[PDB]
């Protein structure tokens, strides 16, 4: 499915991602797209921060969600 | 309630403390999916405050949306002035209990962009106290509405200075009895024409709604459109 994230420079970035994937998973992806380490990267979805380990669905992050990236 | 009735309501409201506009991009969707079951799982809707004098605007892209005028008086989930976004009702819970409780009490984003304040993540921004957020330092202006009459005064100070401010956002689950009026674009041949599918749609329930012509603060009944 695909999920969103946009930036405060104004982009939107697309993921592919299944809902068992790890926010891990996640930051890894947005690695792959924008070269960003994930250790810079927060992930903010519904008015709070997501955990590393925990998976999309535990978030219930659903198809077309969108997330606010923030640098660390 | 007839229709001079429903107007009559619909202005009282407007010029007191504000009401609800609700713009569809599809209002056969809205009447046969959202409208109708309610007669006999989309239970919260989103809609903008409108009220007299606060320079609105309404969420319509292409300035060609219907829609609907919605009392003050359907029941309330929480409004957020710059619309925080929310979680959709995840399986396994009940809707109508879904809000205010997972309502986001403020805005995490906005008040994060206003103060730069990284202590802002350390909350989840549904389950927070008015004394954890006097805590963080957020700004008012950043947080959620949960008493509708409340609404005005969170919006007196654009409203006081006459500025524009951006599509408000509040979820409501309005009942049909709700329904006060019709939203129509007056510089829109296609809202029109949409606004006319919906009366007659409407009509046929026995729901004989207004055309309102709402704009900047402002409302006007539109005789036919
Ligand atoms: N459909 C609407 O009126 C609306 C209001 C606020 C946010 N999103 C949609």
């Amino acid at each position: 499915m695909q999920i969103f994230v946009k930036t405060l420079t104004g982009k939107t970035i697309t993921l592919e991602v299944e809902s068992s994937d790890t926010i891990d998973n996640v930051k890894s992806k947005i690695q792959d797209k924008e070269g960003i380490p994930p250790d810079q990267q927060r992930l903010i979805f519904a008015g709070k921060q997501l955990e590393d380990g925990r998976t999309l669905s535990d978030y219930n992050i659903q198809k077309e969600s969108t997330l606010h990236l923030v640098l660390r | 309630s007839n229709r001079q009735e429903k107007l009559a309501q619909l202005m009282r409201q407007f010029e007191s403390g504000g009401l609800y506009l609700r713009t569809v991009s599809d209002h056969r969707d809205e009447f046969e999916n959202t409208f109708m079951p309610k007669l006999d799982e989309r239970y919260w809707s989103s809609a903008t405050f409108i009220q007299q004098g606060l320079n609105g605007k309404v969420h319509d892209p292409h300035a060609d949306r219907t829609g609907l005028i919605i009392s003050a008086d359907a029941r309330l989930g929480g409004f957020s002035t710059f619309d925080a976004a929310t979680a959709n009702v995840p399986s396994g819970l009940e809707p109508s209990q879904y809000f205010p409780g997972q309502f986001p009490k403020f805005d995490m984003m906005g008040a994060y962009q206003a103060t730069w304040n990284e202590d802002i993540f350390s909350v989840d921004a549904t389950a927070v106290s008015e004394q954890q957020m006097d805590e963080l330092g957020i700004p008012d202006e950043y947080r959620s509405v949960f008493d509708f009459d409340r609404i005005q005064e969170k919006m007196a100070q654009p409203r006081l200075a006459g500025r524009e401010v951006e599509p408000t956002a509040a979820k409501i689950c309005y009942q049909p009895k709700d329904v006060l009026g019709i939203y129509v674009d007056v510089d829109s041949p296609a809202s029109q024409s949409k606004a006319r599918e919906l009366q007659q749609a409407m009509r046929e329930q026995g729901f004989d709604l207004p055309f309102i012509a709402y704009r900047g603060g402002a409302a006007q009944e539109l005789a036919s459109v």
